[PDB]
């Protein structure tokens, strides 16, 4: 069937240009029965249509009035794709950007969508996280269970991947969504509830991977010594 | 069921969607009518410039218009009852885009080079400069250019040696007393102002070589 | 432009329940309305267009109704794969979307299991102190976490993060992080996290002495 494959860099610095591409398979960018759109989604403003292009006797475009002065949507008939160009970006342009197909001119909804591309507009330099243990203790136990974890602090940009025991430990795991700190860097916690009977027999290691900075940290998480040694 | 032409100024600010006119079928006195519009600007390219409210008949403008892009739209109104049956014949909807002064006058050349003999009488045609304006010069003054001389270099014997016809752009000698040995060349700052002198101005130069008798 | 307002912002339901979501347009759109379903990390999925027309391949349990300014999406028998955020969209004048209705899993009220973690010695050597309060496996999402340092109520020095509903037990977990400098952290003794939740008869305090 029709598939839309997105490509393009996520990180854009303020006042610079955002450039994304949508590759089409199972259809033509020049189709006389379709229109090709860009739609963004931010936690603040929600889903927002940005513009469309469509081919009939010639090429036509329509842009959202909010972005009209900064936006360009262009077809590439040779590569069967269409691009998104958004000039002079500000942190208000941070969103997940989607390309979408509208049957006809879009007056029947958008049935086909790309996978989405997270765009972050920030001046922050790429930084690998610092990883700290959240040691199990008498303040983290109840019944037959103990909670422990890892604090993955001061990284940029998103995402980080967190696994426990090289992915062999998945039950009782909660990896929290990242929070943006006032510094412009992200921070997250990943916790796991384990049997308290296992604290001396099973070793717990959190595997932290931050692909943008090529950082890999394996941190052993265990109780503190009963005697300050 | 008939609609008068709709007149809309270009570069409008809505707010959008902007109500234009309400389509109404006399047949609505007995049953519920559903309205639709077709044509270039509605359901065909450029699509979605206009829409209609199906249950009310209100014709809507969805965006600012550009007279120099599309000056006129011809659409069709349709009135149907709930059973799908047409209650009216198609209605012609004409939408005229009226002009705004969104183009500045433009001289055809930055420098115009002309000549005149030294022993010429007042009223003698020197050269003709040209400026164009993309706006409407028929129904408005937006495309109407008014020509003028801003300055003359040098001012010997006096400043007002030449004149320019306000609408034609023809430069004429107005004062006798020209001499190649005295002053061989004149640099006339010439202006073209749209809205017949009340709009924007553009400047070009008219270089006049004084030919020996 | 036309604004689309959805109601409620979230609702809780059980598998087999009839669920009704509403959408209000700022002006009459007649039937120029589409409904989308969106799952976390995925693009929206078209369910209905022309207010009541079911998109090809979409289950018959989804139906749309309404005209003019007031619209409804109905899920006749909620299936496990139906828990998602639903969006309405108008296409009368360009394309505008509602803010969504999250359809979540109803379950019995479960009090959080509250745990506290002092900053690690490794982090303290770096000059910063992050104190973590963990509220584990609770229902409903609604929970108040308050930080107290030597009984002094804190403000603007903590951030919270909540996980999505658990795929096995339908509970939520929250982490609250109190961030201080090493200098500020060392100036105090008692670090308390006070939790207010529907499942707790009276607020629960979890603390440590540094
Ligand atoms: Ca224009
Ligand atoms: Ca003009
Ligand atoms: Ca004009």
């Amino acid at each position: 069937q029709v598939q839309l494959q997105q490509s393009g860099p996520g990180l854009v610095k303020p006042s610079q240009t955002l450039s994304l591409t949508c590759a089409i398979s199972g259809d033509s960018v020049s189709s006389q029965s379709a229109a090709w759109n860009w739609i963004r989604q931010s936690p603040s403003r929600g889903l927002e249509w940005l513009g469309r292009i469509y081919y009939r006797s010639k090429w036509y475009n329509d842009y959202a009035l909010s972005v009209k002065s900064r936006i360009t949507i262009n077809p590439d008939t040779s590569k069967n794709q269409f691009s998104l160009q958004l000039n002079s970006v500000t942190p208000e342009d941070t969103a997940v950007y989607y390309c979408a197909r509208g049957e006809g001119y879009g007056r029947e909804g958008f049935a086909i969508w790309g996978q989405g591309t997270l765009v972050t507009v920030s001046s922050a330099s790429t930084k690998g996280p610092s990883v700290f243990p959240l040691a199990p203790s008498s303040k983290s136990t109840s019944g037959g269970t103990a909670a422990l974890g890892c604090l993955v602090k001061d990284y940029f940009p998103e995402p980080v991947t967190v696994s426990w025991n090289s992915g062999a430990l998945t039950s009782g795991v909660h990896t929290f969504p990242a929070v943006l700190q006032s510094s412009g860097l992200y921070s997250l916690s990943s916790v796991v509830t384990v049997p308290s009977s296992s604290l001396g027999t099973q070793t717990y290691i959190c595997n932290v991977n931050h692909k943008p900075s090529n950082t890999k940290v394996d941190k052993k998480v265990e109780p503190k010594s009963e005697f300050d040694y | 069921w008939v609609v008068a032409p709709i007149s809309v100024p270009e570069n409008g600010k809505g707010p959008f969607p902007q109500r234009l006119n309400q389509l109404k079928s006399n047949k609505d006195r007995d049953t519920k009518i559903f309205y639709s519009i077709t044509g270039p600007g509605a359901d065909s390219p450029p699509e979605g410039v206009f829409a209609v409210e199906k249950e009310t008949g209100w014709l809507l403008l969805n965006k600012p218009l550009d007279r120099e892009e599309i000056a006129k739209y011809e659409l069709f109104g349709h009135a149907v009852s709930e059973n799908g049956a047409s209650v009216e014949d198609p209605m012609n909807i004409s939408i005229i885009v009226t002009d705004q002064n969104d183009h500045k006058p433009k001289f055809t050349q930055d420098t115009f080079r002309g000549s005149v003999l030294e022993g010429v009488l007042p009223g003698t045609s020197v050269m003709q400069v040209t400026a164009t304006d993309e706006d409407d010069a028929i129904y408005t003054y937006n495309g109407v250019v008014a020509y003028s001389i801003h300055s003359q270099e040098p001012k010997d014997p006096h400043d007002l040696m030449f004149t320019i016809h306000r609408s034609t752009g023809t430069i004429s000698v107005i004062s006798s007393g020209l001499d190649r040995e005295k002053v061989p060349e004149y640099t006339l700052t010439i202006q073209a102002t749209d809205m017949d002198g009340d709009g924007s101005t553009t400047t070009a130069v008219a270089v006049v070589e004084i030919l020996d008798a | 432009d036309i604004q689309m307002t959805q109601s409620p912002s979230s609702l809780s339901a059980s598998v087999g329940d009839r669920v009704t979501i509403t959408c209000r347009a700022s002006q009459t759109i007649s039937n120029t309305l589409a409904w989308y379903q969106q799952k976390p990390g995925k693009a929206p999925k078209l369910l209905i267009y022309a207010a009541s027309n079911l998109q090809s391949g979409v289950p018959s349990r989804f139906s749309g109704s309404g005209s003019g300014t007031d619209f409804t999406l109905t899920i006749s028998s909620l299936q496990p794969e139906d828990f998602a955020t639903y969006y309405c969209q108008q296409y009368l004048s360009w394309f505008t979307f509602g803010q969504g209705t999250k359809v979540e899993i109803k379950r019995t009220v479960a009090a959080p299991s509250v745990f506290i973690f002092p900053p690690s010695d490794e982090q303290l050597k770096s000059g910063t102190a992050s104190v973590v309060c963990l509220l584990n496996n609770f229902y409903p999402r609604e929970a108040k976490v308050q930080w107290k340092v030597d009984n002094a109520l804190q403000s603007g020095n903590s951030q919270e993060s909540v996980t999505e509903q658990d795929s096995k037990d339908s509970t939520y977990s929250l982490s609250s992080t109190l961030t201080l400098s090493k200098a500020d952290y060392e100036k105090h003794k008692v670090y308390a996290c006070e939790v207010t939740h529907q499942g707790l008869s009276s607020p629960v305090t979890k603390s440590f002495n540094r």
